[PDB]
């Protein structure tokens, strides 16, 4: 009963947003996890010893 | 009279906004008291009596004595309430607990509650000094003729649905002050029906009339007589016709 | 959708000439008019007016005001129309010279201002006792003539009395459409500054209240006036839903109301008291206070 | 008599339970008043 | 003292309740504002001055 | 908490915003989203006027003032302690009125009746706009409106108005006066009028809206009818409003110097400037 | 046909987003609204004299 | 804790998920007013 | 016996108990702010 | 203590959840913005100075 | 009791999925709460 | 220009709409990474 909408023009709007807004849920959590992932990574790095980022170049 | 303090600082002038504090008090116990002549005692919504009955009492009794002999009207009194109570009303809870609304149980426009509510005001119509009635149609008014504007007779009655039901036939006057208040409908059911002018809009072509939808047009309150109209049907009609303004909406176009 | 601001149709029919409630006829005239651009908004007939003894009284002494002042114009003007045209708002028929006090006084234009105010003083008087007779002889209530009385309080506070209570007819207001406006303000510049004269926030309490109270009762009678709301009388006595959705309306807003009758005792307050505090404030200024920012100072509206 | 339709009974226990919440605003009030006093003075 | 709950023979509940709520919440919060205006009893610039800030 | 006429129009619906979600009366009062939203409004600015003045240490509720910020302030938002509370109050107080004004809609459409009362009352939400919101934006600054105390926006009105002499020449100015002045006067009219009818001398009976017209003829040979004072004493307090906000939006934006100057293009025609004669000769 | 979900639950997220976001547009149209009204004063008030801007102070 | 789901049986719940998303938005523009307010907090 | 809403002390204990469960975890939330304030910045 | 409950008897629940909302609501804007107001107890200005920014 | 309409299943389906949201949004918020108090701190 | 509505007969409207907000959300950190990248246009 409730949930009822009477216009079609309104249940076909609702339904396309929900569909767009699932697509960019989706891109989000992907971009968010690689966020997580590097970010970690770098962290992670900042617990090592102060000889990792003096290290040569091999310039390349 | 300068620096001439009674005693402090207090000079005619503190005396005076003084007193005026006085009589302000006064003035709106006497005003707030004489708009309680229609209206109280205060009920709940079962129809008795409730144990606030505001901090204002309400007044002593008077009179009204009236012209053409139509009697005297005592207010406030129980007389003046009883008459103008209406009773039978389709109307149903909406929770055991006060301050919430009270929905229409049928057609409400039919059911006159709502902003389509009447009051029984007296079947006996509105008299001008001469005791003649108010609201003549402009034929039987001698003498009256349409002195500017649109003649709306004969124009289509469009309504809020966009649909059209009938043409204007007569036009109801206030003779005394020389303007029109109600006109008639030739309807295409075969029925006259009166429709309050300031709910009407005439356009060049038409009278618009956005309030109501056409099934209502056919179901309006009638008149006994074609010549007179009373308050009681001015009532029943203007109430019935401006309840489309809520329920009549989901049929209203444009 | 139809708010009823402007008269879509118009109607009329012979003049309505008047109600025999003990009127004397003869003093009454036979001639009405129609002019539809009023029909619009109100009645357009512009109708019979009584010629009574009163009104004439009022008529001959207020002309003979108007004259007066429009021949000290001209002599104010050297006699070029032009110049009258010109300067005819930054005119006067100022007031009479301190010197000579509360005394006759002994040049032109004082005495002419003085003359002037004389014919003022019986115009409207005359008038007042016509609004008491108007509704006297109609048998109806004389509620206009007590409220025109407040009217006449501040102006005579402002004419006659307030300076009768100062010594010197300077003080009162010169009869010019500029002056009387330098008048006003050179009145709250010389005692302090007006606003702190508590009788004066009264009587502006009391005007804008009045502009308030007309524009709701104005706008809630056009509201109901699709139940007929317009028609009063008959709603004080035979009650209908126009007076119960208006005053429902002002309950379900502030929590308060009035009926068909009361809003009318409000208006009638509403007004008369803009005048009647006025009057007041304007006696008390320089009677009893040179100067009103002090008194504020003193009395606690307005800072050391 | 009662002027808003109550009986002595109802009347009575609606009275016990206004009187526990009374007192329990005001048990409240008091110790909170107390540490004030022993915090700052006002007398 | 025997009888007060005859008061309620007497009152609705409903406005009383509403009412003393209004009133104690307004007497709470002007009684407040009176101490934040004395500053020897203003918790907030007492609490700067005690703990130096 | 209801009439003895209040119950049949207790009905739902007429509610541009909500639903059931608040379609209910606390007391006599109609409270929807509207009726929240300005009760909210409300006491958030009452309460912060109360604050800004217990800071003050002004506890007199004729003293107590609230200021705006400085000019050189500019339109930014300032501290709560030198001009923040005031717009934020002016905010609350926007918010306020407005809500008022749809609630009143809200009503008048349960109770089925036209909507000139929101109408009348948003003029006077111009004016309020006019002098803190507009005014100050094309003046450059918020510190150029009025303060929110009782004795105060009086200073504010007097400083204001001698910045251009007497502000008494200002036209429109000249056109609020006489309208609200006839404003009054019509309404003491019509108050004294209905009341001399209803309530007429002693021993006679009740008279009727053909002896108002009748009377006023009679008086000045002109009556407008029952409906056209209502019609006309509306329109006189709305076009006076309308004047006065016209005459503070244009006083120092597009007038600068004092606005007697302004008559002296009437003199100053060509055609009798030189004249020696009158005032100015 | 198509527009058609078989779950409960997902038919109801999409249409409570959908109420939601209505609400939120309504709220930027007035703010939006609002915005216009204040910026458009302002640049009216740039086509000003000097001395709009010069004008002394009433002190408050 | 956990009878909390007894709210929608009082209020209808189209309204107040409405309402919800208005008076989220509202608090969004208010905070980001406030933080632009500030130099140290805005950003543009 | 006595209501003026309808709920028996059936209905009633039952919300209640609701409520009581929504007003003390507001207040955990509160209480817990409080003390962390408390540890930032002091006021008493 | 042990009666509490029946309020619910007295007052409905809607008219109450509204009025605690709002109510609520108000206040905690009002406490924040009495703190806003002192230059001490201004989280952002506080944090503005501390790390120097 | 329902002055509604619902019922407690149409209610407990409508909560969860109202919580879920809220917590998604409460997880969106600390989220960008954590990277702003890595922006501009303000304690 | 009119007849545009066909490419509903071309493809499925469910999984265009779904990659339309990934493809647009992608977009947005895109160039919100590009702007991030250069001083004179990064915010924060
Ligand atoms: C330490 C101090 C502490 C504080 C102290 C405080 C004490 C408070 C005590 C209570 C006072 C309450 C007064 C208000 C009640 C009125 C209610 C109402 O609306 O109608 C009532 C009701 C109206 O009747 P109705 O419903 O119209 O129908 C009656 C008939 O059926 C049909 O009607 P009708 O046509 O036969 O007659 C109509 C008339 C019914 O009344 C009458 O007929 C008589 C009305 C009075 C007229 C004047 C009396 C005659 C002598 C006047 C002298 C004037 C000298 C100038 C030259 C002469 C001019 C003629 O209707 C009215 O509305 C009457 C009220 C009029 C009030 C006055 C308005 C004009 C005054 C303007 C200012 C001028 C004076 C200067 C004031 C300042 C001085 C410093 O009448 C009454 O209840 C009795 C009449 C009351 C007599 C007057 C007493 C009150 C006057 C107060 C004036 C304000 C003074 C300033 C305040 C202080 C400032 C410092
Ligand atoms: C109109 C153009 C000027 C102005 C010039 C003046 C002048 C001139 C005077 C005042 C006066 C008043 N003005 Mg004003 N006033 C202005 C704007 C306002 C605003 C506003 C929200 O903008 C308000 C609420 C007020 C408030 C007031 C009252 C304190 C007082 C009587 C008004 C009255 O009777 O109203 C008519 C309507 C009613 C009768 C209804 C009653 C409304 C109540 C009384 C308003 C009180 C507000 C309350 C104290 C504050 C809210 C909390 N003014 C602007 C800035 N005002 C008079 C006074 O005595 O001041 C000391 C006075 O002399
Ligand atoms: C700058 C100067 C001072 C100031 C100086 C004064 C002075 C001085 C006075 C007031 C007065 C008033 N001022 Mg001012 N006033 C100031 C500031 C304000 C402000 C404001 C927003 O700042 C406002 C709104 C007001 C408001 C008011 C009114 C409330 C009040 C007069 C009402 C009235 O009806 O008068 C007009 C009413 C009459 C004169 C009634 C006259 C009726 C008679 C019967 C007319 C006869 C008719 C005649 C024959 C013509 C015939 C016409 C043809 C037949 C057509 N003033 C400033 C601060 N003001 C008055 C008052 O009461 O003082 C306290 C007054 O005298
Ligand atoms: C209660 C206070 C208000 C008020 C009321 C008031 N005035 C009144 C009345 C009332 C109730 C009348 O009954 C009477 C009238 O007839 O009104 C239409 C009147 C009246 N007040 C008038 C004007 C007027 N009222 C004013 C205001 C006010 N009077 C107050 C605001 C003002 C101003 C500026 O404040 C003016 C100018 C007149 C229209 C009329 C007084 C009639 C009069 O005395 O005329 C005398 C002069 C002549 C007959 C000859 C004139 C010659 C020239 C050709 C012109
Ligand atoms: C045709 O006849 C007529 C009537 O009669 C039918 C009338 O009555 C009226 C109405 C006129 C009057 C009553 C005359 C008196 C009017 C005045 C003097 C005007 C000035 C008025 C006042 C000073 C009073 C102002 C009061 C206000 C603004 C109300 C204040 C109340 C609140 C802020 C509380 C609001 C509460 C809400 C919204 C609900 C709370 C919500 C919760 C959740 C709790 C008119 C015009 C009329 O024409
Ligand atoms: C300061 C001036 C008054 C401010 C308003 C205070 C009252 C209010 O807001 O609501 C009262 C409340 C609000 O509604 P209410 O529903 O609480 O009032 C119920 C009133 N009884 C019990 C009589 C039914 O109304 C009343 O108390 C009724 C009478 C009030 C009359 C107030 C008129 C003031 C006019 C001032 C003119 C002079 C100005 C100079
Ligand atoms: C400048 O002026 C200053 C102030 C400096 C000096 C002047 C001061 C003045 C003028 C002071 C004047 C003071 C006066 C006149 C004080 C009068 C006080 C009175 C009369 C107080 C009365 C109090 C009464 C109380 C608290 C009653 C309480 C009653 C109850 C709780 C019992 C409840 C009643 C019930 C239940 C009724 C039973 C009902 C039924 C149906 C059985
Ligand atoms: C100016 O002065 C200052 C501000 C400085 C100082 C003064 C401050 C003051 C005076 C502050 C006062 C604060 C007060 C009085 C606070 C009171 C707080 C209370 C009473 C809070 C109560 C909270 C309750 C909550 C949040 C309850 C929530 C409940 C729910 C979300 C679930 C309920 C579910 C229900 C009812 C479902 C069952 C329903 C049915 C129909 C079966
Ligand atoms: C210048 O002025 C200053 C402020 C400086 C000094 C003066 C201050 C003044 C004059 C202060 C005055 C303070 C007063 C008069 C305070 C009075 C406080 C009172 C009387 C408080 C009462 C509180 C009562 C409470 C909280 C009761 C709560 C009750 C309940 C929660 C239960 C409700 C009832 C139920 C559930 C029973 C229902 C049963 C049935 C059968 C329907
Ligand atoms: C076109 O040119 C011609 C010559 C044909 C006609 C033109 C006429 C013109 C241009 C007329 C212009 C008239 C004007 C501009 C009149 C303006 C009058 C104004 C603005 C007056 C304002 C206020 C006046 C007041 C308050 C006067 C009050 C006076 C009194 C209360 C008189 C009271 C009594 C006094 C002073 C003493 C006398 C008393 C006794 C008992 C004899
Ligand atoms: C002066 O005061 C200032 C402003 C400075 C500081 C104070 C600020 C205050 C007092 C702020 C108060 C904020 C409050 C009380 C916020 C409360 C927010 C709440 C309760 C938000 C709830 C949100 C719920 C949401 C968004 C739920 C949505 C659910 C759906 C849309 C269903 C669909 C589900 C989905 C999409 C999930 C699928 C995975
Ligand atoms: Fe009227």
């Amino acid at each position: 009963n409730y949930s009822h909408e009477p216009n079609a023009v309104i249940n076909l709007r609702v339904w396309a947003l929900g569909q767009m807004v699932w697509g960019a849920f989706l891109a989000a959590v992907g971009v968010v996890v690689v966020i997580c992932l590097l970010v970690g990574t770098y962290l992670a790095g900042l617990l090592l010893p102060e000889q990792s980022k003096q290290a040569p170049s091999p310039y390349g | 009279m300068v620096g001439v303090n009674f005693f402090g600082d207090f000079d005619l002038a503190s005396l005076a906004i003084w007193s005026f504090w006085g009589f302000l008090a006064f003035l709106i116990y006497y005003l707030q008291t004489e708009n309680m002549r229609e209206g109280y005692p205060l009920e709940m919504e079962d129809g008795s009596v409730a144990p606030n009955q505001g901090l204002f009492p309400v007044p002593k009794p008077k009179t009204f004595k009236l012209p053409n002999g139509r009697g005297e009207i005592v207010m406030p009194s129980a007389e003046n309430e009883a008459a103008h109570r209406r009773n039978d009303l389709a109307l149903a809870r909406t929770s055991v607990s006060e301050g919430f609304p009270h929905a229409p149980t049928g057609n409400a426009l039919v059911d006159g509650v709502g902003p389509a509510s009447w009051v029984p005001r007296r079947d006996e119509p509105e008299l001008d000094a001469h005791g003649h009635n108010k609201i003549m149609p402009m034929a039987l008014a001698k003498g009256f003729n349409v002195t500017a504007g649109r003649d709306p007779r004969g124009l289509p009655v469009q309504a809020a649905d966009l649909e059209v039901v009938g043409r204007v036939s007569e036009l109801w006057v206030d003779v005394p002050e020389q303007m029109v208040r109600y006109l008639e409908i030739d309807l295409n059911s075969g029925k006259k029906r009166l429709v309050p002018m300031t709910l009407a809009k005439i356009w060049a072509d038409r009278v618009r009339v956005n309030a109501i939808a056409s099934d209502s047009f056919e179901n309006i309150p009638a008149t006994r007589s074609a010549s007179e109209v009373t308050k009681l049907e001015e009532d029943k009609i203007s109430g019935y016709v401006a309840g489309g303004w809520l329920y009549d909406a989901d049929k209203r176009k444009r | 959708e139809y708010q009823n601001i402007f008269t879509q149709v118009q109607v009329g029919g012979a003049p309505e000439m008047g109600l025999v409630e003990g009127v004397d006829l003869s003093n009454r005239t036979k001639g009405t008019t129609n002019w539809t651009l009023l029909g619009w908004f109100g009645n357009a007939q512009i109708g019979p007016i009584y010629l009574g003894g009163w009104g004439t009284v009022s008529l001959i002494s207020g002309v003979l005001w108007f004259m007066t002042i429009g021949a000290w114009f001209w002599y104010e003007a050297g006699f070029n129309p032009a110049v009258f045209m010109r300067d005819l708002f930054y005119l006067s028929l100022d007031a009479p010279d301190a010197k000579y006090g509360l005394g006759v006084p002994r040049d032109a234009e004082g005495i002419m201002w003085f003359i002037a105010s004389f014919f003022m003083f019986v115009a409207v008087w005359s008038w007042w006792i016509r609004t008491y007779t108007r509704a006297a002889a109609l048998g109806m209530g004389k509620h206009t003539a007590w409220a025109f009385l407040s009217a006449i309080w501040l102006w005579m506070v402002l004419g006659f009395i307030r300076p009768i209570l100062m010594g010197s007819w300077s003080e009162a207001v010169p009869y010019g459409i500029f002056t009387h406006l330098d008048w006003t303000n050179n009145f709250s510049l010389t005692y302090g500054n007006l606003f702190y004269n508590p009788f004066h926030g009264l009587s502006i309490a009391f005007l804008y209240g009045s502009a308030l109270l007309f524009a709701m009762h104005g706008a809630t009678i056009l509201a109901v006036s699709r139940f007929g709301g317009d028609r009063e009388l008959e709603q004080i006595v035979d009650r209908g839903t126009a007076a119960e959705r208006a005053a429902l309306f002002w309950r379900w807003t502030m929590g308060f109301n009035a009926t068909m009758e009361g809003i009318h005792r409000w208006a009638w307050w509403f007004g008369v008291l803009v005048t009647l505090t006025g009057g007041i404030g304007i006696l008390l200024s320089g009677t009893v206070v040179d100067n009103w920012y002090v008194w504020a100072q003193v009395h606690g509206y307005a800072p050391v | 008599l009662s002027f808003t339709g109550l009986s002595d009974e109802q009347a009575q226990e609606l009275h016990s339970v206004y009187m526990s919440g009374l007192w329990l605003f005001v048990t409240i009030a008091v110790i909170a008043h107390i540490a004030v006093y022993i915090w700052r003075p006002w007398l | 003292m025997s009888k007060f709950y005859k008061i309620w023979q007497v009152f609705d509940p409903r406005r009383v309740f509403v009412a003393q709520g209004v009133f104690l919440f307004l007497l709470a919060v002007m009684i407040h504002l009176i101490l934040l205006s004395k500053p020897d009893y203003n918790w907030l610039d007492v609490g700067t001055a005690k703990y130096g800030r | 908490a209801l009439l003895s006429f209040e119950r049949k129009y207790r009905v739902p619906g007429g509610t541009l915003v909500g639903g059931n979600l608040f379609d209910f009366w606390v007391g006599p009062f109609y409270v929807g989203f509207f009726g929240v939203t300005t009760f909210f409004f409300a006491a958030l600015g009452t309460l912060l006027i109360l604050y800004g003045t217990a800071m003050e240490g002004v506890w007199n509720p004729q003293l107590i003032s609230i200021e705006p910020p400085s000019v050189e302030n500019g339109l930014a938002f300032a501290p709560l302690a030198e001009g923040g509370l005031w717009q934020l109050i002016t905010i609350c107080a926007l918010g306020a009125f407005i809500s008022w004004a749809l609630r009143e809609v809200e009503i008048c459409r349960k109770l089925g009746i036209g909507l000139h009362i929101p109408f009348a009352f948003s003029f006077a939400i111009l004016a309020y706009a006019v002098l803190v919101v507009f005014r100050p934006l094309l003046m450059g600054s918020w510190g150029y409106a009025f303060p929110y105390g009782i004795w105060t926006h009086l200073d504010w009105v007097s400083n204001t108005g001698y910045t251009y002499g007497n502000f008494h020449y200002n036209p429109a100015h000249m056109l609020g006066i006489s309208f609200f002045f006839t404003t009054a006067l019509a309404l003491a009219l019509h108050g004294a009028l209905v009341l001399s009818a209803a309530n007429p001398e002693k021993g006679q009976e009740m008279k009727t809206a053909d002896h108002e017209d009748t009377f006023f003829r009679d008086l000045v040979g002109y009556s407008i009818g029952t409906l056209g004072i209502h019609r006309l004493g509306l329109l006189l307090a709305l076009m006076a409003v309308f004047w006065s906000a016209v005459c503070m939006i244009i006083t120092g934006t597009i007038w600068f110097d004092q606005w007697s100057n302004w008559w002296y293009w009437w003199v100053e025609l060509p055609w009798w400037v030189d004249i020696p004669g009158g005032v100015n000769g």
